[PDB]
RNA sequence: GCGGGGUGGAGCAGCCUGGUAGCUCGUCGGGCUCAUAACCCGAAGGUCGUCGGUUCAAAUCCGGCCCCCGCAACCA
RNA sequence: UCCCCCGUGCCCAUAGCGGCGUGGAACCACCCGUUCCCAUUCCGAACACGGAAGUGAAACGCGCCAGCGCCGAUGGUACUGGGCGGGCGACCGCCUGGGAGAGUAGGUCGGUGCGGGGGA
RNA sequence: CGCCUCCUAAAAGGUAACGGAGGCGCCCAAAGGUCCCCUCAGGCGGGACGGAAAUCCGCCGGAGAGCGCAAGGGUAGAAGG
RNA sequence: CUGACUGGGGCCUGUAGAGCACUGAUAGGGCUAGGGGGCCCACCAGCCUACCAAACCCUGUCAAACUCCGAAGGGUCCCAG
């Protein structure tokens, strides 16, 4: 018996799966927020960013795009560049906006 | 729904207006006009609140009034109608109980006539 | 074994033993030979139920109480054929396909 | 297609040329189409009417 | 004496119609079907007809994922 | 007598009667069974006559059990048309009865009584009939 | 809320007939109420209001005692 | 938020007694309002009336809150009603103006009920929560004589955490809920 | 086999186009007459042969079954 | 490499329903507000923002119980590719290779890959 | 008498009979494209007019609903709203 | 040298059989809305049913257009004779 959240959760990332890129997925908590791109073909992680591990600060609008950069620099230094973002049950927008917007500005492709 | 369950008739004088309270004819309203010392020959829409809320105050203690009226009513028959008495029956078969003719008439008890 | 003969039977009914025996959950060493059930006080239609089973020590019921296990049923009459045989039958009708179904 | 689902043509307003065919239903639709669509000739998206087939 | 039956209509012939194993072309028809029986898997499209077929040169491979159903996926040589 | 009430479908063809029945062949319900011996489709009218023996014979007592339904509509073609122009006519319904099936049981009659019902019944049946009691190997299943 | 399809609650007073005063909010700041729960029957614990009768038939005769024995 | 006088009065006389008379080992496990639902169901306004705004201002002034429409979920020979007709209103109260409209309810309109008796203890929905239905609004005091055009009532649904029919009874008459027996 | 019907007590509409049962007669009540017929003024009564189905809803569309009308049943 | 949590997959009910128990340091959650981004066919319920007083009550995570759900042998059997016999038939047997379903015994209140946060 | 669905059809495809059963000869200007939300039928309980069924509240409910129309396949991790 | 046929290997399938989880059918019993019937009432309910019986549960079964299951076989690609 699903909810509206698992429902919203899997319709949007079967969506990003089916193009076959690597996935930006995001997870955004009541405090923190949570960043890291897979290999969906694989099963494996490849890049992390978070607030948490990043030890950030105040707003979290302004933390995400932190991470966001954070993300972005540690992915071209892999040889990633292209991705997909994996928005989750998140509408795109503020916090997780940022956070695209962050890894954007870092040179993340999407 | 002013006083008292009612909202008594505007324009009306005093007097009349308290008639269309369930509990009230013209009786008990030449009573209350005294009795709270209120004019019976100004309108309703002339009231002051002070007028008011003493008429309404008096009407509503002195006397049993609309629902609890009915409900005594039905009460008396309700047991009349059980206890098996005549005035019981006449009750329940819905013909007239005040020992009338029943061979004509008897037209506001029984309804409209259904012919044969 | 249901002990004791039912007033239905003495009416003519019949005693139909559902169950002439019952699942049971027990310690081999506690195994009953049988199971009494008293069967004396049925009419017709009445009936007995495994919650109605009064059991030795140490066995539990591994079915539902409210499992029946044997009832008294009227018995077979000539006098039903006649009236069995002026019941008049109406045709099978059809659940239907389609734009009737 | 009926006699009152017809068929029609739509016409590029700007050079005036017959680009697509299709259908309509002139009571629920009594209204004459305006819709975008690619005129070759224009060689860019324009407004095309509909017009009697 | 007379019917109100002997109607049919022409067999559409579907199914698979490349197995697991098999080397296919990009383009190659591997699923006719009426709904998704089959469902479009790794380097493999579906068409408005619900008709599989694959994307890529390569070989044909089936797995069966429980309540997921059935995938069918192309895997490039 | 003995038809269904309704059916999704009016005309059901012929089938096959090959091998030894399907289930039904233990006793189940009364003390003694009748059982086919060979295959067959046994029609309501049969059934109802069977079942008349026995009740007839109790003349009041026993309990019959009923263990075939004829569910099977029978068709025939009107008398003297030629073949085509459709399927026949529903003019009754039959049971499938394959070797080896319980198809009625007593219970609560004495052991000749039983045997007799069972025998009579048995001769209103278009096929070889064996009668058995409840074993413990009934009991098993 | 959604600005401009909603009525605005403002700070509000509710005047009963027995005097009472409600502290509350609403869409218009003074009401004058017939009742309250300061002065309702059934609320006021149990105020038999006019019917303090006690049945009071059929017992309720007693007129009289008087007849022989 | 708006500090009002049924609110307050639920966390200080309200909340503390109700830990007492069932003993809660949390904060959270002791009742609370979850939301109270004004519903409307008319359905006078099918056919003739395609104009029935003036309800849906009565609720807007009695909750200080506009209504949203309810439509037919499916069509009725019967009723006159064909699927996706505008027959109901509903307005869904929480917070502050849950408490509002209850402290208005309690204090003013259901004692302005005609013959009220006082509510009914069983329309208790056994899971812990609570219904009752008027069939006036001009029990309400914003609504005067002269702005009613026709008697219309409603249905009232209130909400509560609560797991039980018992542990909702308390809370709610503790909150001023005046129950016949 | 092919076509057509079954609706107040009688005889016919309504069906094709789904929602909305109508006309004459008869019937009951009352007028006029000594009374009666005629005549005048009022009113009642059909869940539409059934069983199923489509639809929001069936006298109405569709299917099964009963019954009645008409035509056909040839070369052989 | 071991333990706990937050993510994300895989296997696709041995992973589920119900019952009980346990966890808030950290993480998550509910939670505190609705100024601001954004939002409600009404509702800050949801989505969203800014926060960090509280609580692990709901949720979720981790355990335990086989009442239900789910898995399920071995054995026998039905059926059968192929080879043969029998009956006037409906039908019935034999050899060889394959071999169910039901049921029985029994199993199950998950397993595992990658990445992070914390601990030893 | 052409076309669609199911069975007959003997677990690939195909397969006949005046074999068993139903449909089509339209439709939709949104009933289409995309983006973003939302999740049914039914059951028990509670609620003025309100009824078996109008609208509201709660709990249970893997899909038995819905998907314009026959049937089948499909389908809520949407193709449904 | 690719052929019929054959050895191994993967993939597709819904028949034989069987099953009742869906759609229907179904005998008996249990439990139990609905009627029918009787004592009982008009004042609104009772109560008993050797009556017809819904949904549900149990025992036992039926189905080309039912399938929770499901072979032997069969089709096809690869390597090999
Ligand atoms: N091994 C086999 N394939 N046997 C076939 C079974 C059928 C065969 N006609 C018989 O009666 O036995
Ligand atoms: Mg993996
Ligand atoms: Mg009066
Ligand atoms: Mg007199
Ligand atoms: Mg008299
Ligand atoms: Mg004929
Ligand atoms: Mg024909
Ligand atoms: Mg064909
Ligand atoms: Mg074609
Ligand atoms: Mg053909
Ligand atoms: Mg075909
Ligand atoms: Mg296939
Ligand atoms: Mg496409
Ligand atoms: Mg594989
Ligand atoms: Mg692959
Ligand atoms: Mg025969
Ligand atoms: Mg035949
Ligand atoms: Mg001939
Ligand atoms: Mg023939
Ligand atoms: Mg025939
Ligand atoms: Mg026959
Ligand atoms: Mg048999
Ligand atoms: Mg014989
Ligand atoms: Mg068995
Ligand atoms: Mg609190
Ligand atoms: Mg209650
Ligand atoms: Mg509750
Ligand atoms: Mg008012
Ligand atoms: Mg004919
Ligand atoms: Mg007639
Ligand atoms: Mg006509
Ligand atoms: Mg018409
Ligand atoms: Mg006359
Ligand atoms: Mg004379
Ligand atoms: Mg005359
Ligand atoms: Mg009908
Ligand atoms: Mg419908
Ligand atoms: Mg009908
Ligand atoms: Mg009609
Ligand atoms: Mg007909
Ligand atoms: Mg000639
Ligand atoms: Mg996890
Ligand atoms: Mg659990
Ligand atoms: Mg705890
Ligand atoms: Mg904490
Ligand atoms: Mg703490
Ligand atoms: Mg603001
Ligand atoms: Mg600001
Ligand atoms: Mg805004
Ligand atoms: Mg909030
Ligand atoms: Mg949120
Ligand atoms: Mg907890
Ligand atoms: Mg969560
Ligand atoms: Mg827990
Ligand atoms: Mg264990
Ligand atoms: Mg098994
Ligand atoms: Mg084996
Ligand atoms: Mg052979
Ligand atoms: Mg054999
Ligand atoms: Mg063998
Ligand atoms: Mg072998
Ligand atoms: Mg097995
Ligand atoms: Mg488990
Ligand atoms: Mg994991
Ligand atoms: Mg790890
Ligand atoms: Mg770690
Ligand atoms: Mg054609
Ligand atoms: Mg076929
Ligand atoms: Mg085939
Ligand atoms: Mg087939
Ligand atoms: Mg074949
Ligand atoms: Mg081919
Ligand atoms: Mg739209
Ligand atoms: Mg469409
Ligand atoms: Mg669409
Ligand atoms: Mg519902
Ligand atoms: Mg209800
Ligand atoms: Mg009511
Ligand atoms: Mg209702
Ligand atoms: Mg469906
Ligand atoms: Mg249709
Ligand atoms: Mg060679
Ligand atoms: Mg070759
Ligand atoms: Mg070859
Ligand atoms: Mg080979
Ligand atoms: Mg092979
Ligand atoms: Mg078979
Ligand atoms: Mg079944
Ligand atoms: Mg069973
Ligand atoms: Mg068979
Ligand atoms: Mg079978
Ligand atoms: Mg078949
Ligand atoms: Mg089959
Ligand atoms: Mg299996
Ligand atoms: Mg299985
Ligand atoms: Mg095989
Ligand atoms: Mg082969
Ligand atoms: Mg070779
Ligand atoms: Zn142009
Ligand atoms: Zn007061």
């Amino acid at each position: 018996r699903l909810t509206a959240y698992e429902r919203r959760k899997f319709r949007v990332r079967n969506r990003i799966k089916r193009t076959g890129r690597l996935r930006l997925s995001v997870f955004r908590s009541l405090k923190h927020i949570y960043a890291q791109i897979i290999d969906d073909e694989k099963g494996v992680t490849l890049v992390s960013a978070s607030s948490l591990a990043l030890k950030l600060k105040g707003n979290k609008t302004e933390v995400a795009r932190q991470v966001g950069r954070a993300l972005a620099e540690k992915a071209l230094a892999l040889g990633i560049k292209q991705v997909a973002f994996d928005r989750g049950p998140y509408k795109y927008h503020g916090r997780v906006k940022a956070l695209a917007e962050g890894a954007r500005e870092g040179g993340l492709e999407f | 729904a002013r006083i008292a369950g009612v909202e008594i008739p505007r324009n009306k004088r005093v007097d009349v207006a308290l008639t269309y309270i369930y509990g009230i004819g013209k009786a008990r309203a030449k009573e209350a006009l005294e009795k709270t010392g209120i004019n019976p020959a100004t309108r309703v829409k002339d009231l002051t609140e002070a007028e008011v809320v003493r008429l309404r105050e008096y009407v509503e203690n002195t006397w049993k009034l609309e629902g609890e009226l009915r409900a005594e009513v039905a009460a008396n028959i309700k047991r009349l109608m059980d206890i098996g008495c005549y005035r019981g029956l006449r009750h329940r078969r819905g013909l007239p109980v005040r020992g009338q003719r029943t061979r004509t008439n008897a037209r506001t008890r029984k309804g409209p006539r259904k012919t044969v | 074994r249901f002990v004791g003969t039912p007033a239905g039977v003495r009416a003519g009914g019949v005693l139909q033993e559902i169950h002439r025996d019952i699942l049971v959950k027990v310690s081999p060493r506690n195994i009953p030979e049988f199971i009494e059930v008293d069967v004396s006080g049925l009419e017709i239609g009445d009936s007995l139920h495994a919650s109605d089973l009064k059991l030795p020590p140490g066995v539990e019921l591994a079915v539902s109480p409210e499992e029946t296990i044997a009832a008294v049923v009227p018995p077979e009459d000539v006098e039903k054929l006649a009236e069995e045989a002026a019941a008049e039958v109406a045709e099978p009708e059809v659940i239907k396909k389609g734009k009737e179904e | 297609a009926s006699e009152v689902r017809i068929k029609l043509l739509l016409e590029c307003t700007e050079c005036k040329r017959r680009n697509y065919a299709t259908e309509k239903n002139k009571r629920n639709t009594p209204n004459k189409l305006e819709l975008r669509k690619y005129c070759p000739w224009c060689r860019k998206h324009t407004v095309h009417r509909e017009v009697k087939i | 004496g007379s019917t109100r039956n002997g109607r049919d209509s022409q067999a559409k012939r579907l199914g698979v119609k490349r197995y697991e194993g098999q080397v296919v072309r990009a383009g190659n028809i591997l699923v006719r079907q009426r709904g998704t029986r089959f469902k479009p898997g790794k380097n493999v499209g579906m068409g408005r007809d619900f008709t599989l077929f694959a994307l890529v040169d390569g070989v044909v491979e089936f797995q069966d994922r429980g309540r997921l159903g059935r995938y069918v996926h192309v895997r490039p040589l | 007598m003995l038809m269904p009430r309704r059916m999704k479908y009016r005309k059901q063809q012929r089938g096959r009667l090959k091998g030894a029945t399907k289930g039904g062949d233990y006793v189940a319900f009364g003390d003694y069974g009748l059982v086919a011996l060979e295959p067959a489709w046994i029609t309501a009218q049969q059934i109802e006559a069977a079942r008349v023996a026995m009740v007839r014979h109790f003349r009041r007592g026993g309990k019959i059990f009923i263990r075939i339904f004829p569910d099977k509509p029978y068709t025939k073609k009107p008398l003297e048309v030629r073949m085509g122009k459709g399927k026949g006519n529903v003019e009754g319904y039959v049971a499938v009865v394959k070797p080896g099936r319980v198809m009625f049981e007593v219970a609560g009659v004495t052991e000749e009584q039983a045997m007799e019902a069972l025998r009579i019944a048995g001769h209103k049946l278009p096929i070889k009939t064996k009668i058995v009691r409840r074993d413990a190997y009934d009991e098993a299943q | 809320m959604k600005e401009g399809i909603h009525p605005k609650l403002v700070p509000a007073r509710i005047i009963c007939g027995c005097g009472n005063v409600i502290e509350t909010y609403s869409t218009k700041p003074e009401i004058y109420v017939e009742v309250c729960s300061k002065c309702h029957p059934f609320y006021t614990g149990q105020q038999r209001f006019v019917d303090t009768e006690g049945r009071v038939e059929r017992f309720q005769r007693r007129y009289g005692d008087s007849y022989r024995k | 938020p708006l500090d009002v006088a049924l609110k307050r009065k639920y966390y200080e006389e309200v909340r503390p007694e109700l830990i007492r008379r069932f003993g809660y080992q949390n904060v959270w496990e002791v009742p609370r309002l979850e939301k109270v639902v004004i519903n409307q169901g008319l359905g006078e306004a099918k056919e003739d009336a395609r104009i029935l705004e003036k309800a849906a201002q009565e609720l807007a002034l009695i909750t200080g809150q506009k209504p949203a429409v309810t439509r037919a979920k499916k069509s009725i020979s019967n009723f006159k009603l064909r699927k996706g007709m505008p027959i109901g209103l509903r307005v869904t109260l929480r917070r502050d103006r849950m408490w509002i409209f209850l402290e208005k309810l309690l204090n003013v309109a259901l004692p302005r009920i005609r013959d009220f008796r006082g509510l009914n203890p069983n329309s208790f929905d056994g899971r812990g929560n609570y219904n009752l239905g008027l069939r006036e609004q001009l029990i309400f005091p914003e609504i005067t004589y002269d702005m009613v055009d026709a008697l219309r009532g409603m249905d009232i649904a209130v909400v509560t955490t609560a797991e039980t029919d018992e542990e909702a009874r308390a809370l709610l008459e503790l909150l001023g809920f005046p129950f016949r027996k």
